[PDB]
């Protein structure tokens, strides 16, 4: 994000897995994402988690960077021809996805979003093998109770 | 590596049905069927196998091929709230769209219908199910450049309409999800003529 | 606790242990060795003459920016059990005939160089002959370990008391002693980067 | 293979000595 | 069954070159190249591997895939009449379209050119030939949704112009045919983004 | 495919392996060792003061003339898998009293020295004491290999970021690292030699 007085300095919110790579140049590693839903035994719904390799349909803001939601509908980039996991929410909630590392280039830079904005989004597109994208299979099923 | 894209599921339709309604998503298998003006109201007729191929981007694979023999699979996922209770029946009748009506799954009773091969489905116990609809054709193998002689109709039908609170204030609805893939696969003959559809 | 895996990738410690001999001459598996590598913090540190100046008076606006590793990694942890090799290079315009004999001493951390008898171990190097100074201040505290940066350090460790005889500008670097590690593990700070006036 | 001989013997260098 | 459609040839271009002409189909490798205004005149630059995929209907196969590592094959068939005699040289230079000209197969002598990896080709003895252009990329594997970083240019060049009767009355022409397929194949990663080209 | 031979000469690898002990102290059979021998490219490269100047900004009008081997041989090939030892000698009139501390860094190739945080590994040598600078920039790219000279190199390899504090003139030389070779083999370029105005 951007902290202002204008000045508009940037600020981050990193994790160790991210706190290290900012200390180096290139990287190679498998990742592990713990997905935990907070709910009762009533909130039910099939949730789909799918991977897409490479760049993203994003919005190149003048100072910051973020995604694009239009290019992800169930028609544009569906999840049939994409690695998939359909988590049920009846009683099995905790998940820990393990993503190995695959990409045309051996390693990857570690600037990520640093100095990223409208124009200089390049290393960002090269500093991420791809992206996961959650998309509900079903509307959250839970009574007004 | 050559076929297994076929043996990789695909989402057809995400459905929703709500309490209180009186539409095609209800009227579970009228005990009698006197007239073809008031037949058994279905949910989503899938004229397999075509509807499978034309989705999931599998057609681009089936291009430059002519003949096919495949038994299709199914996986129904269902996520409703405990406060709902209902039952449905899925069923498949071959050539149901190319045969006199006196025999069709439509224009036919509830007893006969549920006698058609398929399976029941509850919203609390059998949350998710599957099925194997075999190679129902009557010829050497199915063609692809034609894509007109779909040799099956996958009829969905309900048993008990949705049931929820007396207030039934818009939260007493459910949601479905269908997935399909193929097994016992056989790609045999090449060609240049491609089904553009 | 269902945990799945994608891509059916082969032994990861078969590609990387192979895909460093193609890409990386070095094969890093520890992290402590960073603290054995001197990378600089300051580049001028213009000093003053005949004024024994401690180092804490410098390395207090040093462990607040992460311009090195011995600070950037500090946040990750809280403690340390080793000595900080401080290497000092010269850049002063010593085109003159005077004899610089930059001298180092030993002072307890957070002492102000005025309440001290400046004796004991020392070192003297001449920049005109050797523009470096590469002391290896050990860990002579009396405690198992030490918080990285608190306000109660009235002599719980040792420091430098860098002395000189001339007005000088120095380059600096600091990594850590062969037995310099950190204690517990904790989370992470927040980072700021580039700023764009407007 | 040198560094790949030490990383496999877990010698006392890699760990910071 | 999953890839072998790739390992199944495809015709790119059917070429013809006639006697007496003085065009791109002639001027065999000017001994010198002083200026970039008069470089060595080629025949058909193929910016492999793309041109391969976008033909032979193989793209529909490569859909829903991301990364690729493949060494391409070639098969040149040639059918001219005994009364003709000439020689050509086929050659491939990687990144020849993405590198300073001082090194390109173009803006370079005949000696260096024919020193580029490839093969000669006579119209009487080596009627038909082949070649294996390996995986010339410098990265983990080639991408497909991009289809822009074609990592090679397949340059054709002549040695001796066509030679026939003194009358050279329109029957002293030859004809070519190129075929291509891929080996050492690897399809790895799926996706939904498809190179529309 | 008839191939004949003249002169019925004895074992050629009997005369030469003998006719180098008469004529040549050295017995060359490889070609890669050339890339381990530093022979110069520039002889002045007059630099500027307190301006970290990259090296790519120099070695771009260096791999276009063949004044060394690491370029003359480049054309023969297209790829490379190693580091380029760059040795820098001084010739500046440093008859003065200032202290030159020419400093080197590490920068990814084709970066312009303005978009960089200049930290990490480094080196500092003093010409007044040692008129050389002999870094050994390794190969820290992320790819099996690299085209010799393309326009898509937005960080696919490492480079120098040569820094200084004075206006200087340098001699230069570059051979290659102990693991620096080339990739494929290709043909040859065209050469120009002596020119005669008229």
């Amino acid at each position: 994000t951007i902290r202002a007085v204008t000045s508009k300095t940037e600020v981050m919110d990193p994790a160790p897995c991210e706190y290290v790579a900012n200390l180096f140049s290139y990287w190679r590693a498998t990742m592990c994402y713990r997905i935990t839903v907070v709910k009762t035994a009533f909130h039910t719904g099939r949730l789909e988690i799918f991977f897409e390799p490479g760049s993203i349909p994003t919005v190149r803001t003048a100072d910051n960077l973020g995604p694009d939601q239009t290019q992800l509908n169930g028609t544009i980039a569906p999840s049939d021809n994409n690695y998939k996991y359909i988590l049920d929410l009846t009683n099995d909630t905790e998940v820990t996805i393990k993503v190995p590392y695959v990409s045309n280039k051996m390693f990857m830079k570690t600037v990520g979003i640093y100095g990223a904005h409208d124009e200089d989004n390049w290393n960002f597109d090269e500093s991420f093998t791809g992206f996961l994208c959650i998309r509900p299979i079903t509307k959250l099923m839970a009574p007004d109770t | 590596s050559i076929i297994q894209f076929l043996q990789r599921p695909v989402l057809i339709d995400n459905i929703e049905i709500v309490a209180g309604t009186t539409a095609d998503n209800n009227t579970a298998l009228s005990r009698y069927v006197l007239d073809r003006t008031n037949p058994q109201k279905y949910i989503k007729q899938w004229t397999l196998p075509s509807t499978v191929l034309k989705a999931g981007g599998k057609a681009q694979k089936l291009a430059n091929f002519k003949y096919l023999r495949c038994d299709v699979q199914v996986k129904i996922v269902l996520n409703a709230n405990p406060f709902i209770a209902g039952r449905l029946y899925l069923a498949y009748s071959p050539y149901d769209d190319k045969v006199a009506p006196e025999r069709r799954i439509i224009y036919t009773s509830r007893a006969g219908v549920t006698g058609y091969p398929g399976v029941e489905l509850d919203f609390q116990l059998d949350n998710s199910v599957e099925m194997t609809i075999p190679y129902a054709s009557f010829q050497e193998a199915y063609d692809l450049v034609s894509g007109n002689e779909d040799f099956v109709q996958l009829y969905l039908f309900t048993i008990a309409p949705v049931l929820g609170p007396s207030a039934e204030s818009a939260n007493s609805k459910v949601d479905l999800s269908v997935y399909m893939w193929l097994d016992n696969i056989s790609l045999v003959i090449p060609t240049y003529r491609l089904n553009p559809n | 606790e269902n945990t799945i895996s994608f891509f059916d990738s082969g032994d990861p410690e078969r590609m990387n242990n192979e895909a460093l001999m193609r890409g990386c001459g070095e094969q890093i598996v520890n992290l402590r060795p960073l603290l054995r590598t001197f990378r600089t913090i300051n580049d001028n540190w213009s000093l003053a003459a005949n004024t024994k100046t401690p180092i804490t008076d410098l390395t207090n606006t040093a462990d607040a920016e992460g311009r090195d590793y011995m600070s950037y990694l500090s946040f990750l942890y809280r403690f340390y059990r080793g000595g900080r090799r401080y290497k000092f290079f010269n850049t002063t315009p010593l085109k003159q005939s005077q004899t610089c004999y930059v001298r180092s001493f030993l002072i307890p951390r957070n002492y102000t160089a005025d309440e001290i008898n400046t004796d004991g171990p020392s070192h003297i190097t001449y920049p005109v002959i050797n523009p470096v100074h590469e002391v290896e201040v050990p860990f002579y505290s009396q405690y198992r370990k030490i918080p990285i940066a608190s306000t109660s350090d009235k002599g719980y460790d040792s420091s430098l008391m860098y002395y000189t005889n001339v007005g000088t500008q120095q380059i600096v670097a600091r990594a850590g002693n062969d037995d310099f590690t950190f204690g517990w593990m904790i989370g992470t700070p927040q980072l700021q980067g580039i700023t764009k006036e407007v | 293979v040198k560094w790949f001989a030490d990383i496999v013997g877990g010698v006392a260098a890699i760990f910071g000595w």
